[PDB]
DNA sequence: CCGCAACCACAGAGTTTGGAAATCTT
DNA sequence: GAAGATTTCCAAACTCTGTGGTTGCG
């Protein structure tokens, strides 16, 4: 019977668990998105660092020559 | 998105559609930019004016400044502007002392927003 | 009412609509993880060539600086 | 007369929220 | 197998555009 003390407790127990778990899911979902942007940031920053050094090497080359 | 000069020479802000549907999200994210230097966390508020409507109800009309910009999340226009009339909003930077900026005849708030002409 | 003909039909379409959405979000989420790897790969790749251009310009500067 | 620009309602597709079951994983 | 975690199913409550009925006003 979908309405027998035993079932009822077991039910509520599970609910208690699906709540907790859906929560975890969302949290993990946010972390990701966060992680994303956080990369894109670092990713963009590194691209500069390359540009900076690429030019800097084109200078110590054109410099060794002259 | 693309920005525009305000009544003030110290702050720029997002461009807005000429006419949009009340309580509907906008095509872009409304953001205010300070050319001078402004302390992150500086609260900024937007009010919408009009001859007809003194001040129209808004949603998400407040935002904290950050890195010289106060991006707004789904800012929204509740009150309407009246046929043919546009809203002239008031940006208000909360610093010491509070600073004011204005974008004249900025956006038009109708109950339908732009619609496709009726096929009659 | 819960036995209306309208009811079931409206109800049964909403169900379809839901399947749609659940699928959609579940999908965006994945695409995101993908978008994260994508970039992690790029940071690794970027990081390697960065430590390279640093050794190469620190080496060229070494012959120069110390003669 | 007609079409435009506004209002009001108000369908109908989307979404988010939450309890049941199924499915898994431990 | 047993218990908790995760997923799939749906139902219900709302949110997001659209369209149709009307109306003054050029």
């Amino acid at each position: 019977d979908k309405h027998s003390d035993e079932y009822k407790i077991r039910r509520e127990r599970n609910n208690i668990a699906v709540r907790k778990s859906r929560d975890k899911a969302k949290m993990r979902n946010l972390e990701t998105q966060h992680k994303v942007l956080e990369l894109t940031a670092e990713n963009e920053r590194l691209q500069k660092k390359v540009e900076q050094l690429s030019r800097e090497l084109s200078t110590l080359r054109n410099l060794f020559k002259q | 998105g693309e920005l525009v000069r305000t009544d003030s020479p110290n702050f720029l802000c997002s461009v807005l559609p000429t006419h949009w549907r009340c309580n509907k999200t906008l095509p872009i994210a409304f953001k205010v930019v300070a050319l001078g230097d402004v302390p992150d966390g500086t609260l900024v508020t937007v009010m919408a004016g009009n001859d007809e409507n003194y001040s129209a109800e808004l949603r998400n009309a407040t935002a904290a400044m950050k890195n010289q910009v106060a991006r707004f999340n789904d800012l929204r226009f509740v009150g309407r502007s009246g046929r043919g009339k546009s809203f002239t909003l008031t940006i208000t930077v909360f610093t010491n002392p509070p600073q004011v900026a204005t974008y004249h005849r900025a956006i038009k708030i109708t109950v339908d927003g732009p619609r496709e002409p009726r096929r009659h």
